[PDB]
RNA sequence: CUUUAAUGUUUGAUGUUCUAACGUUGACCCGUAAUCCGGGUUGCGGACAGUGUCUGGUGGGUAGUUUGACUGGGGCGGUCU
RNA sequence: GUUUAUUAAAAACACAGCACUGUGCAAACACGAAAGUGGACGUAUACGGUGUGACGCCUGCCCGGUGCCGGAAGGUUAAUU
RNA sequence: AGGACCGAACCGACUAAUGUUGAAAAAUUAGCGGAUGACUUGUGGCUGGGGGUGAAAGGCCAAUCAAACCGGGAGAUAGCU
RNA sequence: CGCGGGGUGGAGCAGCCUGGUAGCUCGUCGGGCUCAUAACCCGAAGAUCGUCGGUUCAAAUCCGGCCCCCGCAACCA
């Protein structure tokens, strides 16, 4: 569910937020909740380092669980909840091998429904089984990098990486964004997309409300002096060049990567 | 890079080195099997003199790799106990990592680490096929037999 | 308009002691460069 | 580290005039491949920091004498 | 001699390919009821990302320096034998 | 909301939205000799950075040049044999 | 109910009269705006000078900021006073 | 920054290689045709053949500078 608020005070005209149904009283017991340190963009060294993250209320969010990799034995349901940096919502699960953790949603999931790691078996929706069995005609969310991690790649709210080949000793993928990589066959991932693809009906409208969700507000490159952009400073701002990235670089491109591992594995990429 | 090297399968064609290489097989493949000798070129001379007792003993050392490569692409129906998740998959919260993974605490130690998969092994007990390095640097598609455990 | 200096010594006893800085190579230079001074303090922080 | 564990070396003094003929420092390295190798009667891999021609060096020499000495210093984890 | 296949022979390039170097914020046990670290095993990438040496493209993101006299003071201008 | 403390409190700056682009997670990115850590334990409905600034109606022509993306038939080319 | 409002304590400072070798290195009287919120804010902790940090003014770093300090190079050098 | 093919009357082509020889289609001007406009046909002017020079009895063409399209140099221990 989302409840949108129609104009009945300024600061709400447009204001959206993310509710569930079932509900609960402060903060829960600390076996589902553990200190993160949360930082507001402040690094080992003392600085903050990631730029205009941060400031607002405070932060102590559970690790929740990407890994869903289970023995297949059904589970039941406690409360449903959206969380504060994911945009999606994660069940609070109780398998019937005894297991108690937070979840991420697949396709389906509820108080009566298990999920599998099966090879040939977990072939159904909403279960994890290695990426052979998936078609080269159906989507899939839970992509891991290598075989037992646990996804990084479709772990949003209505996000998936649709397959394009299955043939060979790799699963050839489609991205998001215009870029194709592939990921080997035996990874596990699962068919679908994530829950809470309804989100994208959160329109909201209070900037108090990205402050206290840890991401500060970002200025203007011709309202910063040139060290910081350098299309940048003087009088009746600037034009006549092109906007600007401070790394040297320009801001409607420039190809980056640092550690170059991130390429190995992609094997056709972005195009304008 | 001036060495002695001593093996007789995947790429090597002598028994000895008496002057320097490009290509050091040396601190690779043959001091990981315990099968090299070391050079200063003070000894080339003498190692080739050391040779005629030396080599029908030497030549054994330098089989290991030999081992692997005759034992393993002969066709064999090989005998693996495997374990079985709740779910009646091998593959319940274990995946591909685990079924394979078993020498952790008892046995001796083992030369494999990584096999490419063109195909799904280890799936449930019976006869199932597996692609394989019949030598490591050589694959063919050797035969699996599972078994419970 | 707002208070320009804050009382509390804790902040300078974890600034500018002795033990936490004799471990630093810099902060060593400090103790000995005083001491050779020759002042009746080397941190003025107890 | 630059240091090798067969060799000791430092990186040294370095300039350009080479390419604008005027002596500006750019320094030189070493390279540093933090190597393993391996003990047969322990069944079992220990490392070795190598550079480029440090490597050489091992080779040359005999790696073996090497690989004693860190058994005579012991290995600590 | 030239091109040049078969192919003997040294070295440079290539295609396809392997794990055996190398990596491992893959995974499991173990020192160890230490998130370090390391090896063992086993998953996955791979003789590559990497990094040194060399060297070509790009790049004021950054740092040290450099940017005339003459002249009805003279900026600019014009001129300089 | 923020505003040059002890000149400007605004017609500058912010924001949801809107367009553009980098980035597939060991992320781009930041800082540190690099290990490293923040980003985020989030992960393209997310994160950096750009111009513009809720909301109704919109944005016609066009890449000369500037940086950048991508593709191909293929001649040579440092480094080097 | 409300990043609605009028408003103390609690926080700020648009205007106006004064102060301007002052009571005070912007404070007073009085109009004025936040105060249930992107608010007010104590303790403990952390980044050190062209370096941080900045809802950005090229602001803020000990009633000081468009560039904090000392011990050495150092008798810096000045087609110069 | 070099070697070679290309650069047409006001507009677009044909000719183009040891080469000279200006020819076709439009716009124009006289003629022809349609009741007339119109396009279309014959003839005529226009010729700076990208711009400058050089070689040759003769340069649009070959040769050297430059600006522009394309093939090659796009790099040097």
């Amino acid at each position: 569910a989302v409840v949108k608020c129609k104009p009945t005070s300024p600061g709400r005209r447009h204001v959206v937020k993310v509710v569930n149904p079932e509900l609960h009283k402060g903060k829960p017991f600390a076996p589902l909740l553990e200190k993160n340190s949360k930082s507001g963009g402040r690094n080992n060294n003392g600085r903050i380092t990631t730029r205009h993250i941060g400031g607002g209320h405070k932060q102590a969010y559970r690790i929740v669980d990407f890994k869903r990799n289970k023995d297949g034995i059904p589970a039941v349901v406690e409360r449903l909840e959206y969380d504060p940096n994911r945009s999606a919502n994660i069940a609070l699960v109780l398998y019937k091998d005894g297991e108690r953790r937070y979840i991420l949603a697949p396709k389906g999931l509820k108080a009566g429904d298990q999920i599998q790691s099966g090879v040939d078996a977990a072939i159904k929706p909403g279960n994890t089984l290695p990426m052979r069995n998936i078609p080269v005609g159906s989507t899939v969310h839970n992509v891991e990098m290598k075989p037992g991690k646990g996804g990084q790649l479709a772990r949003s709210a209505g996000t998936y990486v649709q397959i394009v080949a299955r043939d060979g000793a790799y699963v050839t993928l489609r991205l998001r964004s215009g870029e194709m990589r592939k990921v080997e066959a035996d990874c596990r991932a699962t068919l679908g997309e994530v829950g809470n693809a309804e989100h994208m009906l959160r329109v909201l409208g209070k900037a108090g409300a990205a402050r206290w969700r840890g991401v500060r507000p970002t200025v203007r490159g011709t309202a910063m002096n040139p060290v910081d952009h350098p299309h940048g400073g003087g009088e009746g701002r600037n034009f006549g060049k092109h906007p600007v990235t401070p790394w040297g670089v320009q801001t409607k491109g420039k190809k980056t990567r640092s550690n170059k591992r991130t390429d190995k594995f992609i094997v056709r990429r972005r195009s304008k | 890079m001036q060495v002695i090297l001593l093996d007789k399968v995947a790429n090597l064609g002598s028994l000895g080195d008496q002057v320097n290489v490009k290509a050091g097989y040396a601190r690779n493949f043959l001091v990981p099997q315990g099968k090299a000798v070391p050079a200063t070129k003070k000894n080339i001379e003498f190692f080739e003199a050391r040779r005629a007792e030396l080599e029908a003993k030497l030549a054994e050392v330098l089989a290991a790799a030999n081992a692997r490569a005759e034992k393993i692409n002969a066709l064999e129906t090989v005998t693996i106990a495997s374990k079985a998740g709740d779910e009646g998959k091998l593959f319940g919260s274990i995946g591909t990592r685990d079924i394979a993974d078993a020498v952790t605490a008892a046995g001796v130690e083992v030369a494999k680490s990584e096999v490419r998969l063109p195909n799904g092994v280890l799936r449930t007990t019976g006869e199932h096929e597996v692609s394989f390095q019949v030598h490591s640097e050589v694959f063919a598609k050797v035969i699996v037999n599972v078994v419970a455990e | 308009m707002k208070r320009t200096f804050q009382p509390s010594v804790l902040k300078r006893n974890r600034s500018h002691g002795f033990r936490a800085r004799m471990a630093t190579k810099n902060g060593r230079q400090v103790l000995a460069r005083r001491r050779a001074k020759g002042r009746a303090r080397l941190t003025v922080s107890k | 580290s630059r240091v090798c564990q067969v060799t000791g070396k430092r990186p040294v003094t370095g300039n350009n005039r080479s390419h604008a003929l005027n002596a500006t420092k750019r320094r030189f390295l070493p390279n540093l491949h933090s190597h393993r190798f391996w003990v047969e009667s322990e069944k079992r891999f220990v490392t070795l920091r190598v550079s480029a021609k440090g490597m050489r060096v091992i080779d040359k020499k005999g790696i073996d004498t090497v690989l004693a000495e860190l058994r005579a210093r012991g290995e600590k984890y």
